[PDB]
């Protein structure tokens, strides 16, 4: 009866603070330490990869048919991401997370997310992309979770932390500099989990019946953009009150808005796309569209590039149309292409068909 | 009853 | 100096290729490494791999000269543990090497810069050993060094230099020999000058001992 | 360049709670306590002098060594001298052990010794008895294991068997032999010890022995010294230590220091601010240091810490070893010590003495103020120099036992307490050393002090000790040191860093220990803690809550006090605190608050339901660390109302309905550790 | 056996080491002198262990008492 009383090791773990030293300079501040030099070496390597990727954009993006590799997974590729600097391309499925490479051309790791058979890994991010990176893995039911030592030689999978958000599926927007993370999905709420304080800060009401299909946000000038399943594309400012939050509510679509993505410039551009397949470039300061384009008839999945303004579309009829933001034709690569993914820096584009294959294209 | 004489 | 950095990029890369991997070049590669400025942690812990091993007299003598120059970057607990490691290894060569030239070079290279490390108990136990070295020149050089540390860690050094002072005055008065008395005075010179705190209370004894040699009936 | 963007970005999920596991560090086998405090209850002074007549063995020189306990026996006439030497010898021992029954035997018979020793064993039942034998007036001990005493008339030297002598004396005893072939006695004592063990089938480890000489050797006859040279060393070290200093070649270095100035040295042996007491103090530091560095830890705590008189004898024995060596004598001890005569620390003594009694011409004659020795200052400087590059487990610092001696005065106490804290900080290995050298009872005695300058230093030292050895909660409550810290935790001007250490110290003193919980409750902890609960320091807020939580852990009296102060209400503020440690510490305390109800009526029950629902709104929490404690806290609630949760559990196969629904969400947790612990607690209902 | 030799570790060890090269007749005797000194120095001898080891291997000097004493100093023992 009393045996059910469990005792955590928290108070004992806490007490370890006073066994450890205090007075002396920490290991990170030491300029000649081996951890700081490897960190400075990673940051030197980062700045080169930003420079080298910026140089490819300046040449003018020509045609794009080069295949760096073609591998095959055990499962269907659901969502794809590129690690910003180190060539690690995590391609998760229903359960697992395969970590592939595109320089060696090898399988590096294979997780199990831990979620049940009904569930599906919808969204994914790369937390702390600059150094000692982690992998956020948002499940469709609500579960968010974070993984360390994901493509290492001497180490295994390790879940750092994990916590039920909420309760389309689930959508997330990491904000490295702000420290925030904004879950949303089937619910009528956009939560804002501060990861320094590990608490839900704000619960912004959507003011919409349908599911939040996509979600993209801005630092500096705070702007939570949120596309919706009925067709509309809201914009919220989290400074003002929750009754006021709705800055704009413009509607010029009718379907599952596949991706309403925002750019990191002061000239912000909401590039929204529907299932019917037609881009409409909005601004935050206007009530109606600036530019208009119509691309694919039956669109299935899409991705948009951060630095340069590429738009990588999909199709029901096996096509992979890669156009510009202005609407110019570059390629129409002939093979449910349910995952495309750009690099944060380089103009590389991943693809993943309904058949169990992956690719990574490149502009020479 | 301590070993060495302390003068507190 | 338009590209002084491009010079050092290739030259450190040249030396790294040499000191990764015949004999007479390794002498000069170390002479280069410690002569002029650069942008050097691995090199100094790699110089600790040389002098321990090398049966060549000329390598050890330079690898010692090098390490003493390359530890000028000597608060943070990484450099301090490296300088402590290398400097413990250097002291061992300065006490233990058979060829007394290597022992003189090594000891002579342990300057004012290192006295925070040399004043540790363990290092100080080595230096005392050197004050009874077979070679007088090394003995002189050690008593100067130990005298300099008598401000840093007086608890060890002041007792030991008192013991030494007594021995010196015994050799002066009781050895009936020209050379030993001649060396002993020379040595008492170095004690007085380098450890004056120790010597002030004992000035009346020392001075009577010395005046007594001047009133004896060797130059 | 593109480097300023990299360095200026928050690295999320990279802190102690994430990287390290949420688990307590395993406590090592702390073996620093004196598992025995022996006591020398009584002393037997057997003096075989026969003052006047020399024994047939030794032909004495015309000048000769005559002084016996600092008395010329031939000056006073025979009979008085023997009583006087006995009186002086008692006094000398009473410096070291003032509270023991001394019983002299003066030129004794055999019967006389039997009745003396057998009586002292009866009294000092199982506690230690000292047997001191001074055989200067009788022939040398024989090869056959015999020691000489007299017959009733003083006409014949009667032998007394060491066997019979160790019959009458008991098991825990100590023997001091000051005679010429004294090694023979120690050999033959150990023989008869082995001989008793063989007879017992169909008193060795207990018996300590100090002996002036090796079996072949003779005691020195040198007119400058006493006859009583060994006894003198053991029992009046500073007196022979200074007289010996004035006989060496090193006196040339201090002119105007004769034996006559040493006689007239000012001071006493107690007053550490006087010249003589300075030396006595230094000497105690030097000998106790030599012992600690030279002996193995086991044998050090056996001899130098168990009991005062033994420890004093062995401290002073090290000096005998040094002095007697310079006259072809090797003293002998039963638990044999390795040779200390050449320890570096003796050079420190020489210098210390030199500097101290170079001042004597000016102190006596001119009436100059006695300047204190630099000894303790410089030794602390060495200890400090060690700490700079002493981060490692390399050779431990020689000066630890000197640091202990410095705490005893006030002159260098602040500096030592600082350095000792700095040392203890290095790691738990260091706290182990400082407890083995014997810092504990002096650090604990300083908690009786009121000097406000000590408060930050003692708080630091005690946090470090209690972080390692939590059993010291027993000692701090006994001496009312738990009041010392309560004062510091209720002091607004004391820094928040040190108040945090203090809150931890109270949370250790209080931890699962009713004596400490009842004591701190009466010292008004719950009121003091609530005053500091809303501080701008997240560590203090954390510990103060753990501290609050521990004090009412299975202690209904501290809960009632919490209800009057309304602590549970003031703790709800920490449930929405930014730092997830604090949130967890708050959840801990509110859980611990709930668990010790002892089935009370509406007052207690209505409070538990308020604390339930306030915890039940930490389900949707980011940290799994908080959510684990949230389960464990609600575990205490389930254990208390087991009859009610069985009603809720059996139904689905309205307060309790809500808390069972919470545990279902924690059972289906993304994080594995929380799902496991929630499942255990949920299945123990099922 | 009687005096303290810590001070003069170098003054002896360097001539001894040298004796183990320059004359094979004294090699036995010398090693016995060395060991006695090692026994007396103890942990203070650690510095020299490397240097003397070099001379020993070069002429296969296999002394019972010395090898025992070094082994004990390196590991942390003495009788």
């Amino acid at each position: 009866f009393i045996s059910a009383t469990v005792q955590t090791g928290f108070c004992d773990w806490s007490a370890r603070y006073f066994a450890q030293p205090v007075m002396k300079i920490p290991e990170e501040h030491d300029l000649e330490s081996q951890i700081r030099k490897e960190r400075e070496w990673r940051f030197l390597r980062n700045s080169r990869v930003r420079r080298q990727a910026q140089q490819v954009i300046q040449k003018g993006i020509t045609r794009l048919d080069d295949q760096i590799f073609l591998n095959r997974n055990p499962g269907v590729p659901s969502v794809v991401k590129f690690h910003p600097f180190t060539p690690c391309i995590a391609v998760a499925d229903k359960d697992s997370i395969c970590f592939w490479d595109w320089e060696k051309g090898e399988k590096l790791d294979y997780f199990h997310n831990g979620n049940p058979r009904y569930t599906r890994v919808t969204a994914m991010e790369y937390l702390n992309g600059q150094d000692c990176s982690l992998l956020l893995t948002a499940t469709d039911d609500g579960a968010i979770r974070v993984w360390k030592n994901f493509a290492d030689l001497e180490k295994n999978p390790e879940m750092v932390t994990a916590w039920q958000g909420l309760s389309a599926g689930m959508v997330v927007d990491w904000e490295q500099e702000t420290g925030l993370l904004m879950s949303s999905g089937d619910v009528r709420i956009v939560r804002i989990w501060d990861t320094d304080r590990e608490m839900k800060v704000q619960d912004i009401p959507t003011g919409a019946d349908s599911c939040v299909t996509s979600l993209s946000c801005d630092s500096h000038r705070s702007l939570i953009v949120a596309g919706l399943g009925d067709g509309s594309i809201r914009v919220y400012d989290r400074r003002m009150a929750l009754s006021e939050c709705r800055v704009m509510t413009y509607r010029e679509h009718t379907a599952w808005v596949v991706k309403a993505s925002l750019q990191k410039r002061p000239d912000g551009h909401i590039v929204s796309v529907s299932v019917n397949g037609d881009v409409r470039i909005f601004d935050p300061r206007m009530p109606e569209s600036v530019n208009v384009l119509q691309i694919v008839k039956g669109l299935t999945a899409l991705d948009i590039h951060p630095q340069a303004d590429l738009i990588a579309c999909g199709s029901v009829n096996q096509f992979t149309a890669i156009y510009n933001s202005s609407g110019e034709l570059i390629n129409n690569i002939k093979y449910a292409i349910s995952c495309l993914a750009f690099h944060p820096h380089w103009p590389h584009l991943a693809v993943g068909s309904n058949d169990y294959y992956i690719s990574v294209y490149s502009v020479e | 009853e301590s070993q060495f004489e302390m003068d507190i | 100096p338009q590209l002084k950095k491009d010079i050092q990029d290739g030259l450190l890369k040249m030396l790294s290729l040499v000191l990764m991997x015949x004999v007479g070049s390794i002498t000069l590669a170390l002479r280069t490494l410690g002569s002029f400025e650069f942008e050097l942690t691995q090199f100094v812990r790699h110089c600790a791999d040389h002098f321990l091993n090398s049966e060549h007299k000329e390598i050890r003598m330079e690898a010692a000269r090098t390490c003493s120059r390359l530890l000028t970057p000597s608060v943070s607990q990484t450099a301090v543990q490296v300088v402590a490691d290398v400097l413990s290894k250097l002291l061992v060569v300065g006490i233990t090497d058979p060829d007394p030239d290597i022992r003189y070079c090594v000891l002579a290279s342990l300057d004012e810069r290192f006295d925070a490390h040399l004043a540790q108990a363990e290092n100080l136990q080595a230096l005392f050993v050197a004050l009874n070295d077979q070679v007088f020149e090394i003995r002189e050089l050690a008593i100067c060094t130990v005298g300099r540390l008598s401000s840093m860690n007086p608890a060890f050094v002041m007792p030991f230099l008192r013991k030494m002072l007594i021995q010196i005055l015994t050799e002066l008065e009781h050895s009936g020999i020209g050379r030993i008395k001649e060396q002993s005075a020379r040595m008492l010179g170095h004690l007085v000058s380098n450890a004056p705190r120790l010597i002030r209370p004992y000035m009346e004894p020392i001075l009577k001992a010395l005046i007594l040699k001047l009133k004896d009936p060797n130059p | 360049e593109a480097d300023l963007t990299d360095w200026n970005l928050p690295l999320a999920f990279m802190k102690k709670r994430h990287c390290e596991k949420i688990e307590g560090s395993k406590s090592l086998a702390q073996s620093w306590r004196m598992k025995d405090r022996m006591k020398t209850v009584s002393v037997a002074l057997v003096l075989c002098l026969n003052v006047g007549v020399d024994p047939p063995d030794v032909v004495k020189t015309t000048p000769c060594a005559r002084l016996e306990c600092w008395i010329d026996p031939l000056s006073m006439g025979p009979q008085k001298a023997l009583e006087t030497i006995g009186a002086n010898l008692q006094k000398q021992y009473e410096n070291w052990q003032p509270r023991a029954r001394y019983k002299q035997s003066l030129d004794p018979t055999v019967d006389e010794v039997k009745k003396l020793c057998t009586s002292l064993r009866r009294n000092a039942k199982e506690e230690r008895v000292l047997f001191h034998y001074n055989g200067h007036g009788v022939p040398r001990p024989t090869v056959n294991g015999e020691v000489w005493v007299f017959n009733k008339n003083y006409t014949q030297y009667i032998p007394l068997s060491i066997y019979d002598l160790q019959t009458w004396m008991g098991s825990p005893s100590i023997f001091v032999y000051d005679c010429s072939n004294a090694g023979l006695i120690v050999k033959s004592f150990k023989q008869f010890a082995l001989q008793r063990e063989q007879e017992l089938e169909v008193s060795m480890k207990n018996c300590i022995q100090l002996a002036a000489c090796e079996a072949t050797e003779l005691l020195p006859m040198i007119p400058d010294l006493p006859a009583d040279l060994f006894t003198s060393c053991l029992t009046t070290p500073i007196k022979i230590a200074l007289r010996w200093f004035c006989m060496q070649k090193c006196v040339s270095l201090v002119p105007g220091v004769t034996l006559d100035l040493i006689e007239k040295i000012p001071g006493r042996l107690n007053d550490r601010r006087t010249p003589l007491g300075e030396l006595n103090w230094i000497f105690t530091a030097i000998t106790d240091t030599i012992a600690w560095n030279v002996l193995p830890r086991d044998l050090f705590q056996k001899l130098f810490r168990q009991d005062l008189l033994v420890a004093s004898l062995f401290r002073n024995f090290l000096l005998a070893e040094r002095i007697m060596r310079s006259y072809n004598c090797t003293p002998v001890s039963s638990p044999r010590l390795p040779p200390t005569y050449m320890h570096a620390m003796w050079q420190a003594w020489d210098l210390a003495v030199d500097i101290c009694l170079s001042q004597l011409p000016t102190i006596i004659e001119e009436g100059t103020a006695f300047r204190h020795s630099p000894f303790f200052a410089e030794q602390l400087t060495a200890f400090q120099v060690w700490l700079t590059m002493g981060v490692e487990n390399r050779n431990p610092p020689e000066q630890l036992p000197i640091v202990l001696q410095v705490l005893l005065s006030q002159v260098h106490r602040l500096r030592a307490l600082d350095l000792l804290g700095r040392f203890l900080d290095l790691g738990p290995w260091a706290v182990s050393l400082a407890l083995s050298v014997g810092i504990f009872p002096y650090v604990l005695k300083l908690l009786q002090s009121s000097a406000r300058e000590l408060r930050p230093l003692l708080v630091f030292i005690w946090a470090k000790i209690l972080a390692v050895d939590s059993s010291c909660q027993a000692d701090l409550v006994k001496d009312n040191g738990h009041k010392y810290f309560l004062s510091v935790l209720a002091d607004p001007y004391m820094p928040a860093e040190h108040r945090t250490m203090t809150a931890f110290i109270l949370a250790v003193i209080v931890n699962s220990y009713h004596t400490g919980q009842e004591a701190c409750l009466q010292g008004n902890l719950i009121a003091i803690c609530l005053e500091q609960l809303n501080d701008p320091h997240p560590l203090l807020r954390q510990w103060v809550a753990i501290c609050l939580g521990r004090i009412w852990q299975n202690f209904d009296s501290a809960r009632w006090c919490g209800v009057r102060d309304s602590a549970h209400e003031k703790l709800y503020s920490l449930l929405s605190d930014p730092i997830p440690e604090v949130r967890c510490a708050a959840v801990f305390a509110l859980g611990t608050f709930v668990g010790n109800s002892a089935e009370r009526t509406d007052h207690s029950t209505t409070i538990d339901h308020n604390v339930a629902m306030m915890l039940a709104q930490l389900v949707s929490d980011g940290s799994p660390m908080v959510r684990k404690e949230l389960v464990v806290a609600l575990s205490h609630l389930v254990v208390q109302y087991e009859s009610n949760f069985c009603t809720v559990a059996l139904q689905f196969i309205s307060v309790y309905t809500q808390i069972w629904r919470v545990l279902l969400h924690l059972a289906a947790d993304p994080y594995p550790e929380v799902s496991d612990v929630a499942m255990k607690v949920l299945n123990s209902i099922a | 056996e009687s005096l303290d030799f810590t001070d003069y570790a170098s003054r002896i060890i360097h001539p001894i080491v040298r004796t183990l090269d320059q004359s094979p007749e004294l090699r036995s005797t010398a090693m016995d002198t060395l060991s006695s000194l090692v026994f007396q120095l103890g942990k203070k001898y650690q510095i020299f262990i490397p240097m003397v080891n070099k001379v020993l291997v070069r002429h296969r000097i296999n002394h019972q008492r010395y090898d025992v004493l070094i082994c004990r100093i390196v590991k942390g023992y003495t009788l």
